[PDB]
């Protein structure tokens, strides 16, 4: 299939949330972006067959000047036989530059070098902007303060994600991302947060990295497997279960917005000796439509 | 009850040491073992054959001429004492940190004087003090103390209360790091473990098993007789701090205490299944517990069953919000003795196994049950929003409302407030109410804050001290007559704590008793001494244990007590240990999760480079403790406070002009600052000092921080 | 299909603009600033709220207001058509203020003479300097191609009121007066012709 790197440079502060409005996150999983893509394709009156049948995206990872970051793989690192706080430094570390990814998979990285890699990330700063609600003041009430957490990417930094699919799927992705540049991604995109510009191009470096074949597999997107594959993939695996929850965002779902069914997915960067392909899990209950949660798997091979 | 006799004798094998040191209460002029045997024979309940045999004969010469029947507890006590251990009457207890980090910072001369700090000056424990301790021990053993399992737990608490500051080895040449209580507790734990191992092995004669040729002694030391077991709870900090709403600022400490009591209940259940006391519990801190167990097949089966039961319970109640992982490694007696230098290797291996278990925490069926949900919640709790469980009225979950209901003993009974594993409930009860619950409900464990199992945890909360402040936990702190109404959040952390445990102790000094002493010292500092440090300040401590701290309160009180905490930690550690702190200032109604996360970011910033650093407020203000205590506050902030409090306006307009000029690096801005200082009409020497501080980088930042602190100090 | 009318312009402060922040250093009544560049901004929240309030006063919740600014009531779930981004301190004004050695913000000193003791109570508020210009970026979502003209008439009315009104701060005391300058109005997504469309 065709692989395209999409680089997102954000012109405005961005509100990515995990559980609350005040919480600000620097990245979004693949499920959030797939929800945005489905919403956009519905707005643009476009078919959902390509996205639901062949699109394979990853999460959004940091990038900066001359470095593209990948999730820290969940491998058994030997550390230093002297100190245990080296493992603390490794757990604090979260993202590895693409150049150092193979080295980290082969060890060869000290705890001090791990902290250096962690601090080498040049991805913006998060803040908490406090706003008010004045709608109660007209009918004999008080102003209600409330905080929104936002994230400001540094001028040459931003997010990126790889996308794999057919030529037609890649074209639909290009059109939908062009529309999404102005639709915005985030949690307050109707109040200014999340305006961005995307650039979609084929990357030789990342294509070569994906072409690399190793003994183990690494998840690049928040994914989960069905029972037939879950009985086999879990053997000798190091993963992390993320609790994907959220409210439904759509006018036609119900008279009032209600929560989705709680989902659990393998975080990006988990290590599996056996590879699995995810499914688009339906997380709606008794709804007018079916809410889609993305759990397909984008695999990066590695040597440990 | 032979196991109970063995435990009673093992814990009390070195009791005669105190009397033999006293030399003032009918000195027998004999071996400390014989004096202890006589002392136990004084009391009829303790006159049991096992106890006196264990006390009298726990050394090679005594055992050779013991003339006791085979399969006796004296041999077990002897070998356990030998494993744990591996003569001036007045020898001070030596600070453990003297040995710690000796390869780099040398060996210290700190000695405890008969909570206390090492005074660093040599002092001799008066024999009269030993005699007074012997008299108190005699009186307590006469009536208060008894014989039995619960009596054994009470005896362990009494031993911790008395012998915690009495040296284990009376010899002055031998290092006095391990105290008598630590050595006795480790001896009791090892004796219980070897007794279980031999009972599983069905050893007919104990002396033939280990003593008769004395080759079998080293053979037994070679055998993998023990297990080092670690339980770790994941999700503690996320559970405590990820809460939203006006009730979070009062539910914080309740959630933390609930988690600590849940861990204590878990380890108590584990010990009860294995039929062991809390002596086997080597350490328990921030969600982490280390224990020593027998290597019997029954012990491994109990560990597997306990792991399965706890995983199932935590999945049923919290569903990935909290988990507990338990991993064990087989341990050789020589490893505890560190003869081969394999003690730290054993600990690191068990930690690696624990981490590996944390990686693959959930099984196939558990994941399948997680993903398959019937219906959406359609209603969630205001804090820790969970749709799965039935949300009651006012939008509070069953756990969430119980934690609200909790907010002086803790009772783990069939009926209570908050669910606890093995189908129990935790409820805070009055002493008489707790006793009533014990009488009404059999098998009811009760914990006493700082049949009661004494639990050490820092509970300092200034709000609960005053009835008006009892209503609002922290909004009581924020209100001030003068000074900006803000909150100070302190996230402190001991740096290289794992390195201190592993590399801090030299390989020649590594042992099980040494590690127990070090861990007990750390816990005793961070649970009991912390409250005495924080006395008189508007600070409430949410978490403790060194590896993680949290002290929320007024910003100025928080920074002052952080300085005092650094001074006290320097005194107690006597060097060899530096802790990095992050301090943040936030308005009231600021999200709790945001406060915790941003102060954690500040702490992470302070951990960089040299770890002896404090990251104050904004991330650009990362200083050293000496820099902040003296240069920022005492050298600069105090003279400015004097000069401006002399003025009628208290500044507040001059300071902002100063800050605006200091933000710029223009030379003309330096000239403008000179003119502003000239017009301000300060003292000329202070004016020149301020100008020079502004001229010199790394002093301009200190001046700016002093100015900002002064501005926050006076805010109408 | 779906259309996104992209409107780009400049907001020129006519008097000092003070959009405060509840949460650089100790500043008396600071204004909101960009976390990275530390340049004052106009949050899209403030513009959206002021425009919605002025449209509410003019029209009068009303169906046009909910259609434009979005609503989330039961049976009244409508996506906001106006996505108003933050107004960033412009580069041209940044250079103009770099020249003349002029700071981007200023400190206004005020009083409050008590009716009881006639004692002036000093106060300070930060205000963006009156020469500043903020680049503003608005997106209109054409959900109904029939209602778009009426929506833009309402938007023009809101902008007219806002130009005669104030933006965030104490406007009745002279702060916050602005002026919009619509540099362009373009339909980036879709094909809805907005050449005849024009605010102001």
């Amino acid at each position: 299939l065709v692989v395209k790197l999409v680089k997102l440079t954000f012109k405005s502060p961005v509100h990515f949330g995990m559980k609350r409005l005040s919480d600000s996150n620097h990245t979004i999983a693949a499920d959030t972006l797939f929800s945005a893509l489905i919403i956009e394709a519905l707005q643009q009156q476009l078919e959902l067959s390509h996205l639901l049948n062949n699109l394979v995206i990853t999460d959004l990872f940091p990038y900066n000047k001359t470095s593209y970051f990948l999730p820290k793989p969940l491998i058994r690192i030997e550390g230093k036989k002297g100190d245990e706080s080296g493992y603390k430094a490794f757990k604090k570390l979260t993202y590895i530059p693409v150049e150092n990814y193979s080295e980290y998979l082969r060890g060869e990285i000290d705890s001090l070098e791990a902290s250096k890699i962690a601090e080498s990330l040049n991805l913006g700063k998060a803040s908490l902007s406090t706003k008010v609600s004045l709608q109660a003041v007209d009918h004999n009430g008080e102003s209600e303060p409330y905080s929104v957490g936002n994230f400001t990417f540094y001028p040459e930094s931003g997010l990126y994600f790889l996308a794999k699919g057919n030529a037609d799927t890649i074209g639909q992705l290009e059109i939908l991302m062009h529309a999404l540049q102005y639709s915005g991604i985030g949690g307050k995109r109707s109040a200014g947060y999340g305006q961005f510009r995307c650039t979609i191009e084929d990357s030789g470096k990342f294509d070569s990295l994906l072409s690399q074949t190793g003994n183990i597999a690494i998840l690049l997107s928040s994914a989960m497997a069905s029972d037939e594959e879950l009985v086999d993939c879990l053997e000798d695996a190091r993963y992390l279960l993320k609790k994907r929850t959220g409210f439904v965002q759509s006018k036609t779902y119900a008279d009032q917005l209600v929560k989705k069914k709680d989902f659990y997915a393998f975080s990006a960067g988990s290590t599996f000796y056996q590879k699995f392909n995810g499914k688009i899990f339906d997380v709606s209950d008794n709804g007018r439509h079916s809410v889609y949660r993305y759990a397909k798997a984008f695999w990066l091979e590695g040597k440990i | 009850n032979k196991k109970l006799e063995l435990m009673y004798g093992s814990l009390l094998h070195d009791i005669g040491k105190i009397v033999y040191r006293s030399n003032s209460v009918d000195f027998a002029k004999g071996t400390h073992s014989k004096i202890g045997s006589q002392f136990l024979n004084k009391f009829k309940p303790f006159q049991l054959s096992g106890i006196v045999d264990s006390v009298s004969y726990h050394h090679y010469k005594e055992l050779a001429s013991s003339s006791l029947l085979d399969d006796s507890v004296a041999y077990i006590t002897y070998i356990a004492d030998n494993i744990a251990s591996g003569f001036d009457k007045r020898a001070p207890l030596a600070s453990i940190f003297n040995v710690v980090n000796s390869e780099t910072k040398g060996l210290a001369n700190y000695t405890y004087s008969f909570y206390r700090y090492p005074t660093d000056a040599k002092k001799e424990y008066t024999s009269s003090q030993y005699a007074a301790l012997v008299n108190k021990m005699t009186d307590d053993l006469s009536n208060k103390l008894k014989v039995g399992p619960d009596s054994f737990s009470s005896l362990l608490q009494w031993t911790e209360s008395l012998w915690s500051y009495i040296p284990s080895s009376t010899d002055t040449n031998q290092v006095m790091d391990v105290s008598l209580y630590d050595h006795s507790k480790i001896t009791c734990a090892i004796a219980s473990c070897i007794y279980d191992y031999l009972t599983e092995m069905n050893c007919v004669n104990y002396r033939k098993e280990l003593f008769s040729p004395y080759e079998k002694t080293k053979q037994f030391y070679q055998e993998d007789v023990f297990l080092l077991v670690s339980l770790d709870m994941s999700g503690i900090q996320d559970f405590i701090y990820n809460i939203s709403g006006s009730k979070a600022l009062k539910s914080l400490r309740s959630r933390s205490f609930y988690l600590e009591t849940m861990l204590e209940s878990l380890v108590d259940d584990l010990l009860s299944d294995l039929e062991l006391s809390r002596a086997n519990l080597l350490y328990t801190g921030g969600g982490h517990a280390y224990l020593l167990l027998p290597n019997t097949e029954r012990a491994r089966d109990v560990l597997a069953s306990f792991e399965g039961e706890m995983k199932e319970w935590f999945i049923k109640i919290f569903k990935t919000d909290l988990s507990v992982a338990i991993a064990y490694k087989a341990c050789t007696g020589e490893d505890l003795m560190n003869s081969n230098g394999t003690y730290s290797d054993l600990w690191q291996t068990v930690s690696r196994k624990l981490s590996d278990k944390k990686a693959h925490k959930y099984s196939l069926n558990e994941i399948k049950l997680f993903n398959s949900t019937i219906h959406a919640g359609t209603q969630e709790c205001k804090e820790c929003l969970r749709s799965d469980i039935d949300i009651s009225e006012d939008s509070l979950c069953k756990i969430c409302e119980g934690i609200i209901a909790i907010s002086s003993f803790f009772v783990v009974s069939p009926e209570g407030k908050v669910p606890l594993p093995r189908n129990r409930y935790l409820s805070v009860e009055n002493q008489d109410g707790a006793e009533r619950k014990i009488k009404m409900n059999k098998e009811t464990r009760i914990y006493s804050k700082n049949l009661v199992t004494n639990l050490w945890m820092c509970d300092y909360d200034f709000s609960t001290l005053n009835p008006e402040t009892k209503k609002q936990g922290i909004a009581s702190y924020v209100n001030r007559e003068v000074g900006i109404p803000r909150l100070g959040v302190l996230r402190a952390d001991i740096d290289n704590l794992g390195t201190t445990f592993i590399k801090g102790i030299p390989e020649q000094y590594r042992s099980i008793s040494r590690t127990a002493t070090l861990s007990r010292q750390l816990s005793m500092f961070f649970k009991f001494e912390l409250s005495n440090i924080l006395k008189g300040a508007r600070i409430s401590v949410i978490y403790s244990g060194g590896d993680d701290l949290f002290l929320i309160g007024a910003w100025d009180d928080v920074i002052s007590k952080a300085l005092v905490l650094r001074k006290a930690f320097t005194r107690f550690s006597a060097g060899k240990l530096t802790f990095s702190a992050g301090i943040g200032m936030y308005p009231v109604k600021y999200p709790i999760s945001k406060m915790a996360s941003e102060t954690g970011v500040l702490e992470d910033l302070a951990k960089r480079g040299e770890k002896n650093q404090v990251a104050l407020w904004n991330d650009s203000k990362v200083f050293g403790w000496s820099q902040l205590e003296e240069q920022i506050l005492k050298e600069k902030m105090i003279p400015l406070q004097e000069a401006l409090t002399n003025s009628q306006e208290h500044g507040k307009s001059f300071l902002y002009k100063m800050l605006e000029l200091l933000r710029n690096e223009d030379q003309i801005n330096i000239a403008r600052l000179a003119y502003l200082l000239a017009r301000s009409s300060l003292s000329e020497e202070l004016t020149q000092s301020i100008f020079a501080w502004s001229q010199n980088k790394q002093q301009k930042v200190e001046l700016i921080t002093a100015i900002e602190y002064l501005v926050y100090q006076i805010r109408e | 299909m779906y259309s996104k009318i992209r409107i780009v312009g400049k907001i020129d402060v006519l008097t000092g603009l003070h959009i405060g922040g509840g949460g650089i250093g100790a500043i008396a009544s600071p204004v909101v600033r960009d976390p990275y560049s530390r340049l004052p901004i106009i949050p899209g929240s403030s513009i959206k709220g002021k425009m919605r309030s002025l449209l509410a006063k003019h029209i009068g919740d009303a169906p046009e207001i909910l259609r434009l600014f979005g609503s989330s009531q039961k049976g009244a779930i409508q996506s906001s058509r106006l996505q108003i981004s933050d107004a960033f301190f412009s580069k041209a004004s940044q250079e103009e203020f770099d020249k003349k050695d002029l700071a981007y913000t200023e400190t206004k000193f005020e009083n409050t003479i008590s009716r009881l003791t006639a004692v002036a109570n000093p106060r300070q508020i930060e205000r963006v300097t009156r020469g500043a210009s903020f680049d503003f970026h608005i997106i209109y979502n054409v959900e109904n191609i029939n209602e778009v003209m009426a929506d833009f008439e309402n938007i023009k009315t809101a902008i007219h009121l806002l130009e005669n009104d104030y933006l965030g701060g104490g406007g009745t005391r002279g702060n916050g007066r602005i002026r919009f300058v619509i540099d362009s109005i373009d339909t980036v997504v879709g094909d809805f012709d907005s050449s005849n469309l024009s605010i102001k």
